[PDB]
């Protein structure tokens, strides 16, 4: 079985912007600042950012 | 491992399972690791392999934990075994 | 950055220093600071200053705020709950329970200088729970003994 | 609801007149409609779709214009094949609340 | 593309009846097709529209209880199928469509147009 | 110079969102374009 819906259609302008994430009071989000990064270990330059 | 004998020249549905009961991301591979199919989140894609065509899943299932491997329009050449990748559970299941 | 508080902020600078040296440098702040030799500089908001704009100054205002306020809670918070292990109203605290080499093996000086709070936190991660628990039970010995007199 | 009616309910022309037709419905349209011609025994073959496109085979003679809630299709040089009843379709609703009006009479 | 009806009926009133269509000279799936109704002496009555590549249907306010549109994608044939009928339901019953460009290639353009139909079905009740 | 790709713009969309279909309104007349900068590849390699 599916389930199957409709709704109105307005066109609507869609441009993406831009959006950040912010840590909550008590947290703080660390960031990795080395040039050479394969995603994944030890990276050796860190810094923090909200 | 688990062996599902068919008649030759038909279909077989292989299975693949997750425990999470959710869609999860996916890979059937040969014996030869070659790619057959998998998914990318919600999308279904191919392997480049003899198996490329003839084959398909069940996408609706997908949100069952549930990740079969359908072979169509199925050939005696097609008995291989073939190797599960959802999560770590690398299970193996072989085609007669 | 922010969200953590003024009191993790002025230390979070040492977690790529080694115990020794982290001891050293907050030392030498508070000489300075006491003596009024340096001084602290704010870096909070300056509040919305035009009424159409304010919105940008007001969220953050408040959420800058919040996690002052917070971080005031917590520190008080554990500055009492610390009575439990005789630590309460302390940054250091000293006590009676002896340091097990089972729990490691290595010297004071060794820990001290080659190594930072990063590391030694993670090599005894396993034996935290046993020394708390000793840090409870000797404290209440501590009280029991001295409330026989 | 939707409704579309003709202002005549009867058109009375002569052949090699220009036959005039006039759509009004209760909603609008914004161009999406359809003229049909209807005549005894046959389907309501449709001639003119989309403000007043013309379907591939539809004789020149079938024209016309229109917007809002008020339409109007015309027959230049009207034949007397061309004595059939016309019906107005407006299909515009989304989910589909598609009518068709009372028609008309040549 | 030519669309087929079936053969005429006679019912009583609280019965019911289902008319097929057979749609050929193109693949079914790309075509839309609706279903019209004209009881003698009326006008052209929607009664619904279903969407084949996608199975999904609509119904006009006053069928939504009694009217079911089922589009049998193997055989080509569209039904249109009326319960709770009543005597005012007599009429001549017919299907309509119109070609999506490319639907199979997801380019459908929801047409509300009827280019293709048939004949006519007299139903009775 | 300038190599082309020859796009559609469809209606019928599998959605990333889950597992399931979607028909989206027909396009819009007028021009419409975007310019675009390519950051980065998703490449995958076989056995
Ligand atoms: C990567 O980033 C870049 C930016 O650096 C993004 O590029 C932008 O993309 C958007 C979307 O395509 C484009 O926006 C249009 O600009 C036009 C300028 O003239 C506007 O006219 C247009 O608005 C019309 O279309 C909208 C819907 O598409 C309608 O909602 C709106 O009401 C307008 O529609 C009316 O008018 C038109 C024109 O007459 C008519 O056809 C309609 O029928 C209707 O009457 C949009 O605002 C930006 O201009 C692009 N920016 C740049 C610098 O080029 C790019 O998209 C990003 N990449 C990805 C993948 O997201
Ligand atoms: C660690 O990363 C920071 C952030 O990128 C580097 O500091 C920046 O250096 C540039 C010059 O290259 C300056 O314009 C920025 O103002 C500096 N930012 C900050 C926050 O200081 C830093 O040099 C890197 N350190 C190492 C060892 O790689
Ligand atoms: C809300 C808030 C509360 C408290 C603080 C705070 C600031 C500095 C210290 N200083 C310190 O920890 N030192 C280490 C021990 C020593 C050496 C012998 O004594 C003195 C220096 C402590 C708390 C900040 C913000
Ligand atoms: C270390 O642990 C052992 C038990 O494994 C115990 O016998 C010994 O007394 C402990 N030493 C210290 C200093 O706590
Ligand atoms: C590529 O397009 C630009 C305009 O966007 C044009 O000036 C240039 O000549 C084109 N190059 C070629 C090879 O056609
Ligand atoms: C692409 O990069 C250039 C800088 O090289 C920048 O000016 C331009 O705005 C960027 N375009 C997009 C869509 O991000």
């Amino acid at each position: 079985n599916t389930s199957v819906i409709t709704q109105a259609c307005p066109k609507v302008s869609f441009e993406p912007i831009p959006i950040h994430y912010c840590a909550p009071a008590g947290f703080a989000i660390l960031k990795c600042n080395s040039k050479t990064f394969n995603g994944s270990g030890p990276c050796t330059n860190v810094s923090t950012v909200q | 491992k688990k062996v599902v004998l068919g008649k030759k020249g038909d279909t077989v549905e292989l299975t693949c399972t997750a425990s999470q009961k959710k869609s999860i991301q996916f890979h059937w591979k040969n014996s030869n690791q070659i790619k057959i199919l998998g998914n990318q989140g919600s999308f279904l894609t191919k392997g480049p392999s003899k198996l490329n065509d003839r084959a398909d899943s069940r996408r609706s299932l997908w949100d069952q934990g549930n990740f079969p491997l359908i072979i169509k329009n199925l050939k005696i050449e097609d008995s291989d075994t073939y190797i599960c990748e959802v999560e770590d559970q690398k299970e193996e299941v072989q085609l007669l | 950055a922010v969200g953590l508080g003024a009191f993790i902020l002025g230390f979070l600078g040492a977690a790529g220093s080694t115990m020794g040296a982290a001891s050293m440098a907050l030392t030498v702040q508070a000489r300075l600071l006491l003596s009024g030799i340096v001084q602290q500089q704010n870096n909070l908001l300056r509040a919305p200053e035009a009424q159409q704009h304010m919105l940008q100054l007001t969220v953050w205002g408040i959420k800058q705020l919040q996690a002052r306020v917070l971080a005031v809670e917590r520190y008080l918070r554990d500055q009492q709950l610390l009575g439990i292990w005789g630590c309460s109203g302390k940054i250091i605290c000293c006590t009676n329970v002896p340091w097990n080499d089972s729990w490691s093996n290595k010297t004071i000086n060794e820990i001290w200088d080659n190594m930072t709070w990063m590391q030694w936190e993670k090599e005894i991660d396993n034996y935290t729970q046993h020394i708390y628990t000793l840090l409870e039970v000797s404290q209440i010995q501590q009280e029991k003994n001295e409330q026989e007199l | 609801e939707l409704e579309l009616t003709q202002s005549p309910a009867t058109l009375s022309v002569s052949p090699g007149e220009r036959a005039t037709l006039s759509c009004r419905a209760s909603e609008s349209v914004s161009s999406d409609l359809a003229w049909y011609q209807q005549k005894p025994g046959q389907a309501p073959r449709l001639l003119i779709y989309g403000a007043s496109t013309r379907a591939t085979g539809v004789p020149a003679r079938f024209s016309g214009s229109g917007s809002g809630a008020e339409f109007t299709l015309t027959i230049s040089s009207l034949q007397s094949e061309d004595f059939a009843v016309y019906y107005c379709q407006q299909y515009n609703n989304w989910p589909p609340r598609y009518t068709f009006g009372q028609g008309t009479r040549l | 593309v030519q669309l087929l009806e079936s053969g005429a009926e006679v019912k009583k009133p609280g019965s019911s009846v289902k008319v097929s269509c057979k749609a050929s000279g193109d693949t079914f799936i790309r075509y839309s097709f609706t279903w019209v109704r004209q009881a003698p002496g009326q006008g052209l009555e929607w009664m619904g529209r279903i969407i084949t590549i996608l199975d999904v249907a609509h119904y006009a306010p006053h069928l939504q209880g009694r009217v079911t549109i089922t589009a049998d994608k193997s055989t080509s044939t569209v039904y249109l199928e009326l319960r709770n009928l009543r005597s005012d339901d007599t009429a001549v019953y017919f299907c309509a469509g119109v070609y999506e460009g490319e639907a199979d290639e997801g380019e459908y353009d929801n047409n509300g147009f009827l280019k293709h139909w048939g004949q006519g079905t007299l139903v009775t009740v | 110079q300038n190599i082309t790709l020859q796009c559609r713009i469809k209606q019928i969309i599998n959605m990333w969102q889950g597992v399931g279909k979607a028909m989206y309104a027909p396009p819009i007349r007028g021009q419409i374009r975007c310019s675009s900068n390519i950051t980065g590849l998703l490449l995958t390699r076989d056995g």
